[PDB]
């Protein structure tokens, strides 16, 4: 997507996660 | 002894200098009976060449002979060599195709030469290759002979080398090219570094070929022998700006020290070998119609302090060697010196030569300045083992001063490793550009003393460099002096202290008056850094409290936590994490994982309108987006417990 529009600053910085139940 | 020194030469060196030439030279006089005979002559065909030898043989039994020429005919030192396997008589050669390097000589000939051969200047080119690091190069050779010699000796020579060499394969021409299957080695060359190894006459059309292939590029370097760099006058428009020679025209030591040195060597050697034998001089009567000589006796001769010993083969040991390239203006510009040994370099910058004609638009050029980062920028020694920066490692120079009472100071080169020389390494791989790395030398980031910056700020604003690729944090000015590009890692600021936890953050109680607590604590940040002007944009009377509490180094700073010579500190998140996750005893304890902090990121600074900002951000994605920004984060990062 940074090839076809122009990107921001980002505001969010975070990763990626599993959701499971306990 | 009774030696003749004749010259040929069109440049006025008169006789009565020559003449002059006896009187102070052999002053502890071992031979008895020592007599030189000057002459000059203007024509230089072998006849007055076989004349003027059968003249002086008879001339009361000269033993010595000394010959220059001014000329570029190289049969004429193949005469000499002829006549000295005739007669017998130990000729040297001065200047010109009277001394110019040859195959080889024949035991039958007692002729003999100064300076290198070709393969002394083979390991001298190599030692030019070696000392800046250009490894990836290839090897073109035409049906010039000698050239399997040539191919073997730097087989051998990267076989017995520390480097490790990437050579590609001979390009190996067979006729004048039809310009169909040599185009096909061509067009097989990706490397940067081009040896080629011919003559005069074929080079003009190999450059030309290669001009019209685009193999003249910036990066595309051009590396001749001395044989195929002729005449100095006469010099056609097809070489490249920046033409890297070598050969020993060398214009600071003219011919009369050298026949001096050459009389002073013979004289040596005539006066060591008196001591071993008495009737010595033994020479021919005349042309119409010997055991003990000096073919086998010089080879150990030393005069002066200068080593001018000789081989076995008729070279010398130490030699004098010149390194010209071409500059701008069409001329052979004299720049490298050659030591006993090693060798000694003018223009430690390498100057680029960007446009080696008018019609060659080139973009790829740019300077990057950096600071010193432990996890980031490692600066360290070279390898004294090798002379040579690790693989993994890049040069550097930085302008160190020597003393404080003057400015003058020298570019020390040294070698970088790291996470920035990672990331460095990585777009040159991808977007496959040149960078010129080099080091600060007037301080930290940057800081704005009165509308004036200082450090990597004043190099990329005032535009003496282009960007930077070690770590930098932003703020508002910043932004608005460059352009930085995408970030890449989550790091915000941090507070070090020595599981229960004290402070919570920036909420805390502990930051607003330490009198409301009973031990009076304290703690500080490094000086010159953006950090206290996030302060002072924060709060100035923790700016306040904080200048009673300042310190100088982060591994002082550490120091001090670690003692007890300081309480807490501020810093950045992940440094603090990488140099908590190799402590040894893990005493000191992070406090969060950044979230009552700044959280903010690294970037790249770039000038304001720069075209490689976009395809930066492009690479940075792609560094992100497959695992390999964490593959470097596990390299240079180590998370326990």
């Amino acid at each position: 997507r940074a090839q076809y529009i122009e990107f921001s600053k980002p505001f969010k910085y975070q990763g990626l996660t599993i959701l499971v139940k306990k | 002894l009774n030696i003749a020194v004749l010259l040929g030469h069109s440049h006025d060196v008169t006789e009565r200098e020559l003449r002059n030439l006896w009187g102070p030279e052999q002053a502890t006089g071992l031979p008895l009976d020592v007599n030189v005979v000057a002459l000059l002559m203007n024509r230089t065909d072998p006849k007055s060449l076989i004349t003027h030898v059968c003249d002086l043989m008879s001339g009361a039994r000269i033993h010595g002979l000394v010959f220059g020429d001014d000329t570029d005919q190289e049969a004429v030192a193949q005469m000499l060599d002829f006549i000295s396997s005739q007669t017998f008589i130990p000729i040297l050669g001065i200047h010109g195709g009277a001394s110019m390097i040859m195959a080889d000589k024949d035991p039958t000939s007692t002729f003999f030469q100064f300076g290198a051969s070709i393969q002394q200047q083979a390991t001298v080119m190599l030692k030019i290759m070696q000392d800046y690091d250009w490894h990836v190069f290839s090897l073109v050779t035409t049906i010039f002979p000698g050239y399997r010699d040539f191919i073997s000796f730097i087989k051998t020579t990267v076989d017995n080398s520390f480097v490790g060499w990437d050579m590609q394969n001979v390009i190996t021409l067979d006729t004048s090219f039809e310009d169909a299957k040599t185009q096909v080695q061509l067009k097989k060359i990706h490397s940067s570094v081009i040896l080629l190894y011919c003559s005069k006459d074929e080079a003009v059309l190999i450059l030309s070929e290669a001009r019209s292939l685009g193999l003249t590029g910036y990066d595309f370097f051009w590396i001749v022998p001395s044989l195929v760099s002729g005449n100095t006058e006469l010099i056609p428009k097809e070489f490249p700006s920046g033409l890297i020679s070598v050969s020993y025209d060398d214009w600071d030591y003219s011919l009369e020290a050298r026949v001096r040195d050459g009389l002073g060597i013979l004289t040596t050697a005539a006066s060591s070998m008196l001591e071993k034998f008495s009737y010595i001089p033994e020479a021919k009567a005349s042309c119409y119609g010997p055991l003990h000589t000096l073919h086998q006796f010089m080879v150990n001769v030393t005069w002066d302090g200068k080593d001018l010993s000789f081989t076995e083969e008729g070279y010398q040991v130490h030699p004098r060697l010149v390194v010209i390239v071409l500059n701008k203006d069409r001329e052979w510009e004299k720049v490298g010196k050659w030591e006993n040994q090693t060798l000694s370099l003018r223009h430690a910058v390498w100057p680029r030569y960007k446009s080696f004609s008018d019609c060659e638009p080139d973009d790829n050029h740019l300077s990057i300045v950096t600071l010193e980062e432990a996890p980031f920028v490692i600066v360290e020694d070279i390898d004294p083992l090798t002379e040579t920066c690790v693989r993994n490692t890049v040069p550097c120079r930085k302008f160190v001063k020597i003393n404080n009472s003057t400015n003058e100071g020298m570019n020390v080169k040294k070698c970088c490793k790291g996470f920035c020389i990672d990331i460095l390494k990585k777009l040159s791989r991808t977007v496959k550009f040149t960078y010129d790395l080099y080091l600060v030398t007037n301080g930290k980031h940057g800081k704005k003393v009165n509308n004036v910056w200082n450090g990597m700020i004043g190099e990329v604003v005032y535009q003496r460099a282009v960007m930077a690729v070690g770590s930098l944090t932003i703020n508002e000015e910043r932004s608005e002096v460059v352009d930085f590009s995408v970030p890449f890692v989550e790091t915000g600021i941090s507070v070090m202290v020595s599981f229960v936890d004290q402070v919570t953050g920036l909420s805390d109680k502990k930051f607003q008056r330490p009198h409301d607590y009973s031990p009076p604590f304290r703690f500080g940040t490094v000086p010159n850094g953006s950090t206290e002007r996030n302060i002072r944009n924060n709060y100035p009377y923790m700016h306040q409290y904080m200048t009673r509490f300042n310190q100088r180094g982060v591994e002082d700073a550490l120091v001090s936590l670690k003692t007890g010579k300081l309480d807490a500190f501020i810093y950045d998140a992940a440094v603090l994490n990488y140099k908590a996750g190799r402590d040894e005893g893990c005493k000191l304890v992070t406090i969060g994982s950044g979230y009552i902090f700044a959280t903010t990121g690294y970037g790249i600074a770039l000038q304001k309108g720069s075209p490689w900002k976009r395809q930066i951000d492009l690479a940075l994605l792609q560094f992100v987006g497959d695992g390999e920004m964490e593959e470097l984060e596990t390299l240079w990062l180590t998370g326990i417990c």
